[PDB]
């Protein structure tokens, strides 16, 4: 299992709200700075994922581009109850070996869905989960601050403000807060960056060198272009 | 049981014609019109709706189907073969394509492996 | 976990925690662990989460081409199906279920499916971490054919002393009544049944 | 088995491979050729676990031979070493991997050029000037990367690989019998008979 | 089974000028993946005009300050008052590394003051007690990622004069105690950026003739 | 690391690299691989750092409570026997060392000692110990003899780091050289390992195989 | 016995303005053993640039992979792979060997010939695409490489700028790793020129 | 070297404006057996101090009687017991840091994470952890166990910095604790719905809180969770 | 084993089952497991039976060395000699015993000692391996200032469970009473609280 | 260390012991004296774990030097060996046991008789009229078994040690750099400088 990440995802009115932290780790050291953990299945069916990327990242292609093929297949929009079962019997087959934690959201025909699902192959239902190494500071401010009938901007304020208490309370996040609104009737939002609370401070020195500061011994032209005429 | 047709339904006549094929032609032939104009800005493909009963829900029946965002088909000729070929197109170009370099097919491209789908059935057992 | 099904005078009730948990972790404080493999037949699951809820699926599949099939399947029917899956696969798998249903010609049954997978016909029968706790006074107050408000207070009562006891069990009772009526769900929070 | 070296100089590359096999406490034999002729210009010695060694071996040069006669053509020695390092990556992930070290010693004959190539058994394939495989590599290359100029004679060749074995004699713990040495040039290959 | 052994993570710096040391550490204090605390100081006063910080395992660390603290006390006791010098005071923390040669201090030491000529120094400490003077020093979790620059920016390592290409070596000229106090700073702003036990603030303690200064820094808390 | 020591005509010639890893790590490169013991007595790191540099100046601890007491130099023989006897006391415990004793004395003449972790003590001509230490070896053996000059002799202790800093991983940084003689240990400078190599490739037609 | 440090080396890709550099050393070792000083780690199919550190028998293999691949591809597209599009390909061919993985760490680096837009990406072994505006780094000394490259770096450098930049960031990263070193290859890469340079550095 | 084998969970802490606030529930868990349902967590020291304890409870009970033999032995010989010569939370935080750092150089080491909350004589506020490693930190809010990963996330929305502790009123601030020890009832398997509640002021002195409970509780929307993806009865 | 001991009105109860086991062996069928350490202070033990028994001689030892000096110990005293023998050589016991005793002072007394060596004052304590199947009944069953009978009916009817689901009880009840009247013992055959 | 042999003929005891020291990789050492004089007329040969070899035959040779100028007399060679045998009994039980195995070779001046006597690491001792320790024994002893008189001459002795040295030096996989041997009769102890 790769450590790091905090998502959440929150019900409201009439939609569901997902959100993430934007820091990829390996080990201690931080390799992406503003990751993107906002993944989209289909155009109202988004999912956020923790624990080993690839597997996140690949096992939401392929269920993505399966469901694509059933959605033209049947004329039917996608359903998150199809994602659901679709991701939860490929993660089964695999006996955790594919170490995707993923929240699914989304909305179709039938309604608005939330979902959790482990790499096992289990699944759960909720109005409010959480996810990763954060996902215990994440889950405090959900237990403390969630309601029933949540409007739409009442429940983003609460997704980053849970994403938030994970970027600032666990080692394993950090950065900015990513946000995807999916409500119904409506054309989800994904608003990448949705706050930007860790700029980095202007330094103190500029490190721009002196040029011909670095020996050379060879120079030479590379040949990019093909084989020419004449 | 087991398809014991393992050999070529279609073969070469004496005069070097593959009669299977031509005769699918005229199936081609005797279907209804169906057209496509390309223009600067864009591209238009175009047929009849012909329903065989006035009972039957005509939009129900999609002889112009998306293959991708991006590309788009219609034919002349036997319903239930286009409707198999685009299920086998729009999977190819998922398998063959999307899945490797996360984008769709070119129209070239995608064309080919629909033609290849298509010469098979001319060769295969 | 706690879980139990209990059978009465006008059929079968099934009875369970809300707890999930991860170590210490409490992952879900409202899981329902009663599910529907059939309209009036039920199991509780007990165990691997993705193991109990894949079997499950399948056990659903099953039964709903059995009936398209051959009509409703009787409860014997879907245990054995579960038992199937579970002793063929108790190398692969860790599920423990209860199988509980309503017949019109054989009322009220319940089957136990424990780890190794075989089975139990039982008038009630308990699973689970918590029910360890509660073996002494189950079999010290269960009665055949009670009805259904003394059969409700039974399972309360029980699961309220196996919450009480185990860290693996808590949150709300959730509660499935399988009658000739119907099918009722109930649900019982921790400021009603802590007090019992 | 243990040491085998090797050099490229000037007009020819030059293999040295001890003579000892070693049965756990006996040596079994002191006059064992660690190496197989691939083609008239081409030239493999080989190290590693015993059996697969001879059969790898042997399993090349059966191919190369095969290529030979249905192209009545010598492929180049960059081009067998690039055949031998797939064989040897494909190998790796396999049930049972080959545990094969060789080097491959041959004469271009298009480019008038002696070639070196070194491959372990994971199929890490570099030309060098010289190279070596196992602890052999560890007590020459510091004579090697001091004395050697590409422009060396065949007999200048000799003498610093005289050296080499000499500092291997004397600080390597194991008795390894003496080498063989053959040299691959324009004109193919030929043993050293008196070293 | 127990393990006596724990990890505090946190990044020390210390650089020798040349009438002056710094001695640098972020304040930031953490297990696995969660911050014990945003404020916990590692870098400490010692008396004489040194300054002295032990990273690592910070119970190993708080138990060897706290030591040689007393051995400065008893040294002033046993000796007439007379100041622990830098070097005296090196070979001291040595002796008591070693003494636990079988059953380690887990923490990387440093430590900065004024030799007895009145010059800049920084002496470091692996956890069973050998030890080198040198010009600089990080130590810690993101002592990989400080060095390479220190090498580069301080002793202007691979830098060669523009023109002659590669045949001049840009000159060693000296750092003022402000163009050190920049580098110390851009060097735990970068790690915070990149090393995730990284951050929150920065204690620098600065050794001169006059005594011992303290500047404190924030860094980025996520 | 790479450290070695060999006797000739004129005394000892000490030679070290400077370079300690953790790992692939390159933890400094301005180590201090030569223990100055005393005056006339050195002493070579290799192995465990610290149990090299405590119990080496705790030799010299010894060596100048031997002196005062018996109103001579310590030989060589009997400094390294206090250092192979304190070590075996501890065998089994976990110490790491390997090193050379290197003195100069009237009864003795130039001597060298190899000293062990496991309570080895070997006189010899030539030693060499380290990760690099087969590298030094070669450039040793074809190239000494007892009849080396000062000059020659320093040269080669120097060469032979340099042929093992290029090739072993673990081995670099700088070359620090002595030469002792009979009257104390001589102090020969610090020698950068990567503006060396380029001016002793230069110089000598040496690494051919390197582009420079 | 790690495959990942057994031969060692680095590689660090960097944007500029309407510029991409990409660099490695040019050691390859058995473990303590170094063995080549001529072991480019840098390839290119058309205009896209690979790296790849790690095991050096898969670097080998994946370029003739990534040769083999991006070959056809021209063939059947009529035009060179773009980098964004090559970037997935290399995804998608470490995610298939997902349970017995190539032990490496690609690095791409490239220009959009259409749009004009300097392009870097890196992988984990297994395919995971970190696609960062500023620096990629990779190998044995990457930690000493987002070390250097963090607080060296600023945007926007033009090309001869961005050399000084990520060569200093490579050498010195470089002399703090053991199984790194012995030589270094910088390239600059404009829109219709590349330049390739040999840096001069210490050889232990 | 041994095992915990009764064990306490989360103790939860803060500063405020004028003093400290201390927390820790009534349970002694046997693994996942919640076999003991009175066990006083926080033990206070003379009326300046409160230690919170969390760990091995034959460990906790060992050090409850240190600590009662420290106040003892205090009193030996001071007339001043009562007024300038006794106990400083400082003091007894010392001794027990010193007491667990030299058992864990043992390898036998009491297991255990503590809490020392206090005012110190001079007004001050006191509060600092130690643990069974001998590993010592300071921090505005300070919590073990669960109650690090879930309560400080939310008392540090309150006192984020040493600036924030003057702004921070006691009413403020046990609000924040009685919401945090509900969070833990929601989410920690080994917790109980009974604590208590210790709160040291500079100006009111030593108020200790017994059988308190969580209360205030969302459950209601359990009721609307049905299955595990697609079931709907 | 499964022990237990409960305060009443008159005093305080002890009661346990009479089964040692070496595996599935039963290697005394009739063991007693009610020892005294005074006059008026007796323990239940569980865990180790070597353990168990050298810590009650012990104890009994300091018990009569106390009488001798100081006169009658109080229940308190005998738990706090019990604790300080099981938490100071915590790593070489295993040793599981509740203490119960009767003053005239302080009446009907019980202290349980688990595993750790932490003590316990409780109204009603029970322990051993098949203490864990009547956490239920006997929360739910134990009233406090029950009379002689009552609690004799609680302790047999409690460990009659216990018996019937732990394979490591059985045998006989046994139970010793400790009031102001004296020691009374008493014994319960398997015909009569198997039918119970 | 490796090979130690010995054999006792007519008038003397012969001693052979090898020359290197290998530390793991390298042979740091080719002219390494295995031996220790305990007496005038008695010799040690020794081989086993570093450091615990040397440090154990100078604690014997310390011993024995004590007691002979206690008592102004020389131990037979019976008796030293008996001393020698019970430290080594003595060890095997002891927190960290003296990996050393020995021959002692010596003259009894009383009887007039050369003695040899085998003692292993557990203070196994056996009088031999020729032994060896290690695996030396397995390459030699079928010589020794076929060749071997009890009237031999010196000369004859140290010819049959020459073929078993051969013998040795084929089959044997380790480079042990040759062998000192040491003569032990009426007259003492002496050195054979050319061997
Ligand atoms: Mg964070
Ligand atoms: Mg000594
Ligand atoms: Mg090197
Ligand atoms: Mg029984
Ligand atoms: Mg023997």
């Amino acid at each position: 299992t790769s450590v790091g990440t905090t998502i959440v995802g929150v019900k409201f009115n009439n939609g569901v709200v997902i959100a993430a932290d934007t820091r990829s780790t390996q080990g201690p050291i931080v390799a992406d700075k503003n990751c993107a953990k906002l993944h989209r299945i289909s155009p109202k069916i988004w999912c956020a994922g923790a624990g080993t990327a690839a597997d996140t990242e690949a096992v939401t292609q392929l269920i993505g581009s399966n469901i694509e093929l059933h959605s033209l297949y049947t004329s039917r929009e996608p359903r998150v109850v199809s994602a659901l079962q679709m991701l939860k019997q490929h993660l089964f087959k695999y006996q955790g070996h594919i170490g995707a934690y993923l929240i699914v959201a989304g909305v179709d025909p039938t309604g608005s869905h939330l979902f959790s699902i482990h790499a096992h192959g289990s699944t759960d239902v909720g109005y409010y989960l959480s996810l990763g190494s954060g996902s215990l500071a994440a889950m405090a401010v959900l237990e403390s601050h969630w309601k029933q009938d949540l409007t739409k901007e009442e429940a983003i304020k609460l997704a980053s403000d849970a994403i938030q208490a994970g970027i600032w309370n666990d080692l394993g996040s950090g950065s900015n807060v990513d946000v995807c609104v999916m409500e119904i009737g409506k054309d989800a939002e994904y608003l990448r960056n949705y706050l930007t609370p860790n700029v980095r401070e202007e330094k103190q020195k500029s490190y721009k060198f002196p040029r011909g500061t670095t020996a050379v011994l060879k120079e030479s032209i590379v040949n990019i272009c093909d084989i020419q005429e004449e | 049981m087991t398809d014991r047709y393992s050999f070529s339904l279609t073969t070469f006549s004496p005069s070097g014609k593959l009669g299977q094929i031509d005769y699918a032609l005229t199936a081609v032939k005797q279907g209804v019109t169906s057209l496509g104009i390309k223009a600067t800005n864009g591209v238009v493909i175009a047929t009849e709706k012909k329903s065989s009963s006035p009972l039957a829900m005509s939009e129900t029946l999609s002889k112009v189907s998306l293959l991708t965002p991006d590309i788009g088909a219609v034919y002349s000729g036997m319903g239930p073969d286009y409707r198999v070929l685009v299920d086998k197109s729009r999977k190819v170009a998922h398998t063959s394509y999307k899945r490797i370099y996360g984008e769709y097919p070119p129209t070239k491209l995608l064309v080919s492996e629909v033609a290849k789908i298509m010469q098979e059935a001319t060769q295969s057992g | 976990t706690s879980i139990m099904a209990v059978t009465f005078k006008d059929g079968v009730i099934l009875g369970a925690d809300s707890r999930t948990t991860t170590g210490a972790y409490i992952a879900n404080r409202v899981t329902d662990k009663l599910t529907r493999v059939h309209d009036k037949i039920w199991c509780c699951r007990s165990g691997s989460a993705a193991d109990t809820q894949a079997i499950a699926d399948i056990v659903q599949y099953h039964l709903e081409l059995y009936t398209s099939q051959y009509g409703t399947p009787s409860t014997e029917t879907a245990a054995s199906v579960f038992k199937e899956l579970c002793y063929e696969n108790k190398d692969n798998l860790t599920a423990g279920i209860i199988v509980a249903g309503y017949d019109d010609k054989n009322k009220g049954e319940v089957y136990t499916i424990p780890l190794g997978g075989s089975v139990h016909k039982l008038p009630y029968a308990i699973a689970g971490s918590g029910s360890t706790f509660i073996y002494g006074y189950c079999d010290k107050n269960f009665r055949e054919n009670m009805s259904k408000e003394e059969t409700v207070d039974f399972i309360k009562h029980s699961l309220s002393q196996a919450i009480k006891w185990d860290g693996s069990s808590g949150g709300v009772i959730r509660m499935v009544v399988l009658t000739a009526a119907g099918v009722e769900r109930l649900i019982f929070y921790p400021d009603e049944y802590e007090q019992l | 088995m243990d040491i085998i070296l090797g050099i490229r100089v000037q007009d020819s590359v030059i293999l040295a491979s001890s003579k000892a096999v070693t049965r756990g406490i006996s040596v079994l034999k002191d006059s064992d050729d660690k190496t197989r002729q691939l083609s008239p210009h081409t030239l493999m010695s080989f190290a590693g676990e015993a059996g697969d060694t001879v059969q790898f071996a042997e399993y090349i040069q059966a191919n190369i031979q095969l290529y030979s006669i249905r192209e009545d053509y010598e492929l180049s020695p960059q081009a067998v070493s690039s055949f031998v390092r797939q064989e040897l990556a494909k190998s790796i992930r396999s049930r049972r991997p080959y545990q094969v070290n060789v080097l491959i010693g041959g004469y271009d004959k298009k480019k008038n050029k002696p070639e070196l190539y070194q491959i372990d058994y994971l199929g890490t394939k570099v030309e060098l000037p010289y190279g070596a495989h196992g602890y052999s590599g560890f007590y020459t290359f510091s004579l090697l990367d001091h004395h050697y100029r590409p422009d060396m004679t065949t007999e200048e060749g000799l003498d610093l690989l005289k050296l080499c074995v000499q500092e291997l004699e004397k600080r390597m713990p194991m008795d390894f019998k003496g080498v063989i040495v053959k040299i691959v040039d324009k004109d193919g290959i030929r043993q050293v008979d008196d070293f | 089974q127990f393990n006596p052994y724990g990890d505090n993570g946190g990044t020390i710096l210390g650089i020798a000028g040349e009438d002056f040391a710094v001695l640098a550490g972020d304040t930031r204090n953490i297990t696995d993946y969660s911050i014990n605390s945003r404020y916990e100081p590692k870098v400490f006063d010692c008396g004489d005009n040194i300054v002295m910080s032990a990273n690592g395992f910070a119970a190993d660390g708080d138990a060897l300050v706290k030591r040689f603290k007393n051995s400065v006390k008893w040294y002033h006791f046993d000796h007439n008052d007379k100041k622990l010098s830098i070097n005296s005071a090196a070979r001291n923390i040595q002796h008591l590394l070693y003494g636990k040669r079988f059953f380690p201090y887990y923490v990387h030491t440093i430590i900065a003051g004024l030799d007895e000529d009145g010059k800049g120094a920084v002496y470091s400490f692996d956890p069973v007690g050998s030890y080198e003077r040198e010009q600089c020093r990080a130590g810690g979790a993101a002592a990989s990622l400080i060095m390479p620059f220190l090498d580069n920016q301080v002793n202007f390592k691979n830098q060669y004069e523009p023109g002659t290409n590669g045949k001049v070596k840009k000159p060693l000229k000296y750092l003022s105690v402000e163009e050190v106090i920049k580098l110390v700073r851009d060097s735990f702003t970068s790690a915070t950026e990149r090393h995730i036990q990284v951050g929150d603030g920065l204690e620098i303690l600065i050794v001169t003739k006059d005594g011992v200064r303290k500047e404190f820094y924030e860094l980025k808390r996520d | 690391t790479t450290t070695l020591a060999f006797r000739f005509q004129g005394g000892i010639i000490v030679a070290v690299d400077s370079r300690a890893t953790a790992g692939n790590w390159v933890a400094s490169q301005t180590v201090k691989k030569v223990i100055e013991i005393n005056p006339f007595l050195l002493g070579t790191m290799a192995g465990g750092a610290a149990d090299c540099q405590f119990w080496e100046t705790w030799l010299g601890s010894q060596c100048r409570l031997h002196e005062l007491r018996e109103k001579e130099r310590i030989s060589v023989a009997a400094a390294s026997k206090i250092l192979s006897n304190l070590v075996y006391q501890y065998k089994g415990a976990g110490l790491s060392m390997g090193t050379m004793i290197c003195g100069y004395t009237r009864k003795e003449g130039p001597t060298i000692y190899y000293v062990d972790s496991d309570g080895t003590r070997l006189k010899g001509d030539i030693f060499c110990v380290g990760s690099g230490q087969t590298f030094a070896y070669g450039v040793l053996d074809s190239n000494y003899k007892w009849d080396l000059s000062v000059e020659d002799a320093l040269y080669l202790g120097k060469r032979s780091i340099l042929a093992a800093a290029h090739r072993d991983a673990y081995s670099g940084g700088s070359v620090n050289l002595y030469h002792v003689t009979e009257d104390g240990w001589i102090y020969h400078g610090n020698h950068d390992v990567g503006e060396l190599f380029w001016k002793v490739k230069e110089e000598e037609g040496s690494f051919n195989n390197v582009i420079g | 016995s790690d495959p990942s440090s057994i031969n060692g080396g680095i590689v660090v890709a960097m944007t500029g303005k309407d510029c991409v550099a990409i660099a490695c050393d040019l050691r390859l070792g058995s473990q303590s053993l170094g063995v080549s000083n001529k072991f480019e780690k840098i390839f290119h199919y058309g205009h896209v640039f690979l790296g790849i550190t790690g095991l050096a028998t898969d670097v080998t293999t994946l370029n003739e992979m990534f040769r083999y691949k991006t070959n056809l591809y021209k063939l059947k597209e009529e035009r060179a792979i773009e980098p964004e599009t090559f970037t997935q390909l290399v995804s998608s061919s470490l995610y298939e060997r997902r349970f017995g993985p190539y032990f490496v760490g690609p690095v791409v680096a490239g220009i959009n010939s259409k749009s004009g837009k300097p392009f870097i990406a890196g992988f984990d072994l297994i395919g995971c695409i970190d696609e960062a505006k500023d620096f990629i780094v990779s190998g044995t000394a990457s930690d000493q490489l987002f070390g250097m490259c963090e607080s060296l770096y600023e945007p926007n450098l033009e090309p001869e700028d961005l050399f000084e930049t990520i060569s200093q960031a490579l050498l010195n990263a470089a002399d703090r790793d053991a199984l790194s070193g012995w030589g270094a290859v910088v390239y600059i890469i404009k829109k219709d020129e590349v330049v390739k340079r040999y840096l001069k550095m210490r050889q232990d | 070297t041994q095992q915990p084998i009764v064990t306490g969970t989360s103790v939860i802490s803060m500063k405020y404006d004028n003093g400290v606030i201390i927390a820790a529930d009534n349970l002694g868990s046997y693994g996942s057996l919640l076999r003991f349902n009175g066990v006083e967590r926080l033990i206070p020291v003379g009326d300046n101090t409160v230690v919170g304890i969390s760990g091995d409870i034959s460990d906790m009970q060992h050090i409850e009687r240190l600590l009662k033999d420290l106040v003892t032995e205090n009193a030996y010989d001071n007339p001043l017991a009562d007024a300038e010569e006794a106990l400083e939370p400082s003091y007894i935080f010392e001794y027990l840091a010193t007491v667990m750092y030299q058992r864990r150089s043992k390898m036998n080491p009491l297991w255990n994470a503590i809490i020392v909350a206090g005012v110190q004589s001079n007004g001050d506020q006191f509060l600092r952890y130690v643990n069974l490693l001998g590993v010592t930190y300071s921090s505005p809010t300070l919590a073990t166990g669960f109650g690090a990963h879930m309560a400080n996330p939310l008392l540090r929305k309150v006192v984020d910095r040493e600036s924030d502790i003057p702004k921070t009123t006691v009413q403020v601030a046990e609000e924040a604790i009685v919401n945090a020890m509900r969070v833990l009832y929601y989410r920690d398997a080994r917790s109980s719905r009974n604590f208590s509640l210790a709160i040291i002021d500079k100006n009111t002195g030593l108020t200790f809180k017994k059988n308190l409970q969580v209360e205030n509780m969302k459950w209601d929307f359990a009721k609307d969770i049905k299955g595990y993806g697609t079931q709907k009865i």
